[PDB]
């Protein structure tokens, strides 16, 4: 089984501009922990998978994450410190481009549809259930989860939005974007490691080393 | 990967 109700209280639960955007990664992976410690079976499954399953998916799972967060602004995101940036702070930052693929393909996207918390609940339980992570000891287990999650998504998009026999693909259909901005924005990250001009904090830099 | 493993423990 698997309730949107326990998905949708897992993201309630929870809730240079580069070195403040890198410690709000930093802060929010702590919080990631417990989210998905909340999402329905993950703390079942053996210990290394859900290490696995978190250190494949840490950063598309934040990136929807903040992109909601920041329907309610025009041209930038809400970090989860309190901190604003701001499209043309972005751009100043050198950083501009990733920036906007994530304002025109995430945050527009869910704003037009008005994407609820239940659903991006549901499309990060889907993000995190991924069975295409490598060194899973059984992703059929993995699979089944991501199956049960998104049979259960369906069900309340077709009870809650009749009128839109689309919705549930639509959902589905930001997963793509999803993972091509979560890899740009990975290839950054290495960047600035590389350089060492931007701090990067401890948990932040452990999802950064090699498996 | 150190603190991950002791976050997930409890
Ligand atoms: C760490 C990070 C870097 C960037 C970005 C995002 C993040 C980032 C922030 C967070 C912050 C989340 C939050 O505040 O809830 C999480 C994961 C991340 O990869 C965006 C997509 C804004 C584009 C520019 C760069 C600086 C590459």
């Amino acid at each position: 089984d698997m309730p949107v109700e326990r998905i949708l209280e897992a993201e309630l639960a929870v809730e240079d501009p580069v070195t403040n955007i890198c410690q709000a990664a930093d802060k929010q992976l702590f919080t990631l922990v417990e989210w998905a410690k909340r999402i329905p079976h993950f703390s079942e499954l053996p210990l290394d998978d859900q290490v696995i399953l978190l250190r494949a998916g840490w950063n598309e799972l934040l990136i929807a994450s903040f992109s909601h967060r920041s329907i309610a602004v025009k041209d930038g995101i809400l970090l989860a410190t309190g901190l604003h940036v701001h499209r043309n702070s972005a751009h100043s930052a050198g950083v501009g481009a990733i920036f906007d693929r994530v304002l025109t393909e995430l945050v527009s996207k869910m704003r037009d549809m008005q994407m609820d918390k239940t659903e991006l609940g549901c499309l990060r339980a889907i993000v995190l259930f991924n069975p295409d992570s490598k060194g899973l000891s059984n992703p059929a287990e993995v699979e089944a989860l991501r199956e049960k999650v998104y049979a259960s998504l369906e069900a309340y998009c077709k009870h809650k939005y009749p009128e839109q026999p689309g919705r549930f693909a639509k959902l589905l259909l930001r997963l793509p974007a999803l993972r091509s901005i979560g890899l740009k924005c990975l290839e950054h990250l290495f960047f600035f490691k590389l350089i060492g001009d931007t701090p990067i904090d401890t948990f932040l830099m452990e999802m950064l080393e090699a498996p | 990967h150190k603190i991950l493993h002791r976050l997930l423990q409890a």
